[PDB]
């Protein structure tokens, strides 16, 4: 016994999504359902409480429903602000278990695209003295959220030492990631100048640093 | 303001016992609630672990974990605990308390048990075989280029997660951006946390990132100048 939900979900701006939640007699089939929100990086909200009511300061755009051992959450008037992953709750009578459903990501289509800002740093004088040198390369504030990231010493592409984060979604529904080109100080010295170029949805941004 | 507050060790070997206690303020712990866990593995869904009742000792666990759980109050310290033994790699996790609410449902009831209105914060436990390992903390000193200044803290070869970063002792907060950790080859994880500051602050304005990486027990507040 298990609650299914689709992993994914989406829907246009201004318009309505449902999401599904499956379930058997045992859960959803005799017991009332409840939802949850969240928010990349914060804790879940209650959403829906006994099938198909709203706590305070949830809007009417949401709505749930229950029909034998399925559940459904309706959201109308869809706004960016509303992605975010959303799980159904139930209690089983035969597991005596309060199981979740495995949680659906909702996307709000349409959102405009957002070239990357990107930040190059040089390592630190501090870190050069342990014989060490890590460039940093910061990116943010990009949609959607795919990008990638090459490292050049002197123009040429750099293959060891580069580590790059997944991207991951920021407050404000654009996303975040971050890259390391981890050099010996004498590598760091070796060359005349470092690029980080990141490339997003067909175009690039690259920054240069140099050693002084 | 009821509030719940979670503490206990970041990293807990394979096969040991987990244990955390959760802090509760604004309410006593012998109130009518299911005083309840529920755990998140990082990138995964939600689990419910269990709850213990306040005003019973009461106990239900999730059979997922097979005897392994248990569930205890402290009057005394108005906490509630988890215990959870013989821990594997499925055991990481985000862990969080939570309490319910009182809504009375159509016939008059109040049905608590799925009901999770106040959330801790959570704290991560990461079940694993290697060794804590404090972070090395250095400057990273500097649409536009230098109107503003990007000034930050790299905080280097650390574990496990997390570390959190302010910048003067949170007093700056606006244009504030800590970044989601790298994880190395090493096995060792760095972040980065910058602050974006108007370009002639860079002399009148000291700056400081406050470094906390619980797991080891050390903080690092690191000046970072130009």
């Amino acid at each position: 016994s298990v609650l299914t939900q689709p992993p994914s979900a989406s829907g246009a701006p201004g318009q309505s999504v449902t999401i599904s939640c499956s379930g058997s007699s045992s859960n959803i089939g005799s017991n009332y359902v409840y939802w949850y929100q969240q928010l990349p990086g914060t804790a879940p909200k209650l959403l829906i409480y006994y099938s198909n009511q709203r706590p305070s300061g949830v809007p009417d755009r949401f709505s749930g429903s229950k029909s034998g051992t399925s559940a459904s959450l309706a959201i109308t008037g869809l706004r960016s602000e509303d992605e975010a992953d959303y799980y159904c709750a139930a209690w089983d009578n035969s597991l005596s278990s309060v199981l979740f459903g495995g949680g659906t990501r909702l996307t709000v289509l349409g959102q405009p695209k957002a070239a990357p800002s990107v930040t190059l740093f040089p390592p630190s004088s501090e870190e050069l003295q342990a014989n060490k040198a890590t460039l940093v390369c910061l990116i943010s504030d990009f949609y959607p959220g795919a990008v990638e990231v090459a490292w050049k010493a002197d123009g040429s592409a750099v293959n060891a030492g580069v580590e790059t984060t997944k991207p991951s979604k920021q407050s404000n529904n654009k996303y975040a990631a971050s890259s390391y080109l981890s050099l010996t100080s004498d590598q760091w010295k070796s060359h005349k100048s470092y690029s980080c170029q990141v490339t997003h949805e067909g175009s690039t941004v690259e920054k240069t640093v140099a050693p002084a | 303001q009821v509030q719940l507050q979670e503490s206990g060790p970041g990293l807990v070997k394979p096969s040991e016992t987990l244990s955390l206690t959760c802090a509760v303020s604004g309410g006593s712990i012998s109130g009518g609630y299911d005083w309840s866990w529920i755990r998140q593995p990082p990138g995964k869904g939600l689990e419910w672990i269990g709850y213990i009742y306040g005003s019973s000792g009461s106990t239900n666990y999730n059979p997922s974990l097979k005897n392994r759980v248990t569930i205890s109050k402290d009057t005394s310290k108005n906490q509630f605990s988890l215990k959870l033994s013989s821990v594997t790699a499925a055991d990481t996790a985000v862990y969080y308390c939570a309490r319910p609410a009182y809504y009375e449902d159509d016939y008059g009831y109040y049905y608590t048990t799925p009901i999770f209105d106040y959330w801790g914060q959570g704290v991560l436990v990461t079940v694993s075989s290697a060794s804590t390992k404090g972070p090395s903390v250095f400057p990273l000193a500097p649409s536009t280029s230098e109107s503003t200044a990007a000034l930050g803290c790299l905080v280097k070869d650390y574990f496990p997660e997390p570390v959190t970063v302010s910048w003067n002792s949170g007093s700056l907060t606006s244009g504030v951006h800590t970044f989601p950790a790298v994880l190395q080859s090493s096995g060792l994880y760095s972040l980065s946390s910058v602050v974006t500051v108007p370009s002639s602050s860079l002399g009148t304005q000291t700056y400081v990132c406050n470094v906390n990486h619980k797991p080891s027990n050390t903080k690092v507040d690191k000046r970072v100048e130009i």
